[PDB]
């Protein structure tokens, strides 16, 4: 929404805004039956990576803070260490736990 | 669909199975020639994404390149000149290793036309590249319009000019704000913007 | 794909495939989708039953 | 080097510029070759115009938003509403531009009418046989110019309700700064700690 | 505009304003009074802006 | 014109008007702004100041459009009203029928109050205003609409 002036938070000119339909591309981050399933096959082959194994053994020990601080190094961004250490937890708790 | 597995398998590269199949293969190629003909592409997916087809005229050539930096040749380190350019050692040939592989097989297989290439393996000494090549002389290509383009004379040594994929990255040719200083072409934009342009009426 | 759709009653898999990865999964796949498979000798042999040189699967 | 109260000229001729000097003597004779090649199009093309019909679009930015302008092409919204396909729009010389999207009903109407006036004013030659020509108009932009829209009232009512534009703009500015601190000052004091209380 | 000021001087509202230079149009003023003005050159703005009032654009001859 | 240039007139005279002690050597003061801090500081401490060092913050990728806002003075203001249709308005708008001035469309941002408009009301439309500019329009009779 637009505040109807040059300066402000919402800013600027008032219009009949809506709507552009969501272009097909935008999507992508639907996993979709195929990719998940194939990935779920290729999770049962061929084990974890050697840092991912270092991860869940390190997660069972002093397992957070230390894990993300390692996975930031053995990945790149801290932003992806979130994803991976979070992913590890789900590989810990799904298979081994329960 | 076999490919989406292989596609999404290969990405697991420190995987127990791949690391085995890596170490075993990096032997096969270490013992073979430096530029030897692969009977069929050992990442058939990777291949066929990069315009490989299993039909006559298409080829795959493996090739090996030495890893590591370029040594500035200069006798004895005697660069001669402004200490800026005394740098001999930590010096990094701007075309990739991928490309150099594509290039080396290009000159070997002069009749072939590189189309793309893709990484296979590496080690200490070497990176390994499977290079896909195509025969514009050969007819299966020249007729069928999907490939036929590659037979034109403006694709003679695409690898050398940097019209390969690696080439275009290494030339620094994306769209956007992060690639001004090369976009049309590095030496082009320069030679456009390092020109005095004078009209009739000034 | 035929295995992916549960339609295969039985699959056979050549144990010699140079890009070994071409096949590796099929066991894991046939397991997941409840197909009985049997890794059998010769991509050569499957070729003859199906009139190709090789065949990798059948 | 240097001199009397004389301004600091920054000139760029320390490189070998005199190699890369380009003087457009051509200019005048290039024009000819453009006029001549535009004509050679027009004969080659024959009845059609040289230009595809292009849409109206509001330029970007603060500096230019007030202006309207001719964009690339027409969108798969504006065409679909005007009652044809992008595939076919191209055959009749309407510039389709897939990658533009449509967040303003008062621009679309500008376009949709523009397409409706185009599809009107043109005739299509049947593919089968007869081609009854009515000369060529060389440009679409000639026959379909980008006349700027209407925010108009010559005389109009005046209503001094004591808002104070300065005070409004000033305030609006204020709020935009202090939203961020004030929304954190909600989490402090009035929430979290008061929620604990 | 300036010309106008030089008229609004005391005991000079009817004097003939001799400029020797251009007389340029000025749209900051509005009510430019009815007057004679000799100038070397007027602009088509200022010649009209004088003549609209009932004034007289003259030249130095 | 070469005839008219002064070098023709010098012909004969030995030194081309460059003197004989001082010679006219090539770059006897360095080049193009050199010795700014050294042997030209004299000239750079008259005639320039400010000419070394870096006052003020940076702006990476300063696009010259967020910094648009071209001013319009209230004196000028009326010029944006059409030439023919002006005679009429400036002598009687009389409220509720005032000639709207879209300064934006006329290519201006801030209306910004230098001169002194007449008592005729206006209805200005503009992206910004000076406090005073408004004050001068309100007291005249019109208003500033924002946009």
């Amino acid at each position: 929404v637009k505040s109807g002036i040059a300066v402000g938070l919402n800013k600027g000119k008032k219009v009949n805004q809506l709507t552009p339909a969501p272009k097909i591309s935008y999507r992508k981050g639907a996993a979709s039956q195929r990719t998940t399933f194939v990935r779920s096959i290729v999770k049962e082959v061929a084990s974890l990576a050697p840092y991912e194994r270092r991860l869940i053994e390190l997660i069972r020990n002093a397992g957070e803070k230390r894990a993300r601080k390692v996975a930031k190094k053995r990945l790149g961004t801290f932003g992806r260490a979130k994803a991976k250490v979070e992913e590890m937890n789900e590989i810990i708790t799904a298979s081994r736990r329960h | 669909g076999a490919y989406k597995y292989l596609e999404e398998l290969q990405r697991k590269k420190q995987s127990d199975v791949l690391r085995f199949l890596q170490r075993v293969r990096v032997w096969e190629y270490r013992q073979k020639n430096v530029i030897h003909r692969a009977s069929r592409p050992t990442r058939p997916d990777k291949a066929r994404r990069l315009g490989y087809k299993a039909k006559q005229g298409f080829v795959i050539y493996r090739v090996r390149v030495r890893r590591g930096n370029r040594k500035r040749p200069v006798s004895k380190g005697a660069t001669y000149g402004k200490p800026t350019n005394q740098g001999v050692n930590q010096l990094k040939y701007q075309r990739s290793l991928r490309a150099t592989a594509e290039e080396r097989v290009g000159r070997r297989a002069a009749n072939l036309r590189v189309l793309n290439s893709y990484w296979i393996n590496q080690d200490s000494t070497y990176k390994y590249f499977e290079v896909i090549l195509v025969d514009p002389s050969h007819k299966a290509i020249r007729r069928d319009a999907k490939y036929n383009w590659i037979c034109n004379p403006v694709h003679k040594h695409r690898e050398a000019r940097g019209l390969t994929a690696t080439g275009k990255k290494s030339r620094g040719i994306n769209k956007g704000h992060k690639f001004h200083n090369t976009q049309a072409g590095r030496r082009k934009t320069w030679k456009r913007q390092n020109t005095l342009s004078l009209w009739r009426y000034r | 794909s035929l295995i992916e759709n549960k339609k295969a009653k039985l699959v056979l898999i050549a144990n010699d495939v140079d890009p070994i990865e071409l096949v590796i999964f099929l066991p894991a796949l046939c397991k997941k989708m409840g197909v009985p498979y049997a890794i059998v000798k010769g991509k050569a042999r499957l070729g003859t039953l199906v009139n190709q040189k090789t065949s990798a699967v059948a | 080097a240097i001199s009397k109260n004389l301004p600091i000229l920054k000139n760029h001729f320390r490189k070998h510029w005199q190699e890369r000097v380009k003087v457009h003597f051509d200019q005048a004779g290039k024009k000819v070759s453009r006029r001549h090649a535009r004509a050679s199009k027009a004969a080659k093309i024959a009845p059609r115009p040289l230009d595809l019909l292009r849409p109206v679009v509001r330029a970007p930015t603060v500096k230019y938003n007030r202006k309207v302008r001719a964009g690339r092409g027409f969108t798969l919204a504006e065409i679909k509403a005007a009652g044809l396909t992008p595939a076919y729009a191209r055959t009749i010389g309407i510039a389709v531009d897939h990658r533009r999207q449509n967040r303003n009903q008062e621009i679309l109407d500008l376009n949709i009418q523009r397409l409706k006036e185009y599809q009107s004013k043109i005739i299509v030659f049947p593919r089968k046989g007869k081609a009854p020509e009515a000369e060529q108009t060389l440009s679409a932009a000639a026959s379909f110019p980008i006349v700027q829209p209407v925010t108009d009232s010559e005389t109009r009512a005046v209503e001094d309700n004591g808002e104070s534009a300065y005070r409004t703009l000033r305030l609006a500015r204020s709020d935009k700064r202090y939203k961020g601190i004030r929304e954190k000052r909600a989490k402090d004091k009035a929430e979290a700690e008061a929620e604990k209380k | 505009s300036r010309i106008s000021r030089a008229l609004k001087q005391e005991g000079a509202a009817q004097k003939t304003i001799v400029v020797v230079g251009t007389v340029t149009d000025d749209n900051r003023i509005f009510e430019f009074p009815k007057t004679t003005v000799a100038a070397l050159r007027f602009t088509a703005g200022a010649k009209a802006k004088i003549l609209k009032a009932g004034g007289e654009a003259i030249t130095l001859d | 014109p070469t005839r008219l240039t002064k070098t023709r007139k010098h012909r004969g005279h030995v030194s081309a008007g460059k003197g004989r002690v001082g010679k006219h050597r090539k770059h006897p003061g360095g080049r193009g702004m050199a010795g700014g801090l050294h042997h030209h500081r004299t000239n750079l401490d008259k005639y320039h100041p400010g000419y070394f060092g870096k006052v003020g913050m940076r702006y990476f990728h300063k696009q010259q459009a967020h910094f648009w806002k071209p001013v319009l003075n209230l004196d000028k203001l009326w010029t944006l009203v059409p030439e023919e249709k002006r005679e009429e308005y400036l002598k009687s708008a009389s409220k509720s029928a005032a000639p709207v001035i879209d300064t934006l469309a006329a290519g201006y941002g801030k209306v910004l109050g230098k001169g002194r408009i007449p008592d005729v009301p206006v209805i200005v439309k503009a992206r910004f205003v000076s406090k005073l500019a408004e004050e001068k329009i309100k007291a005249a009779g019109g208003v500033v609409e924002l946009i």
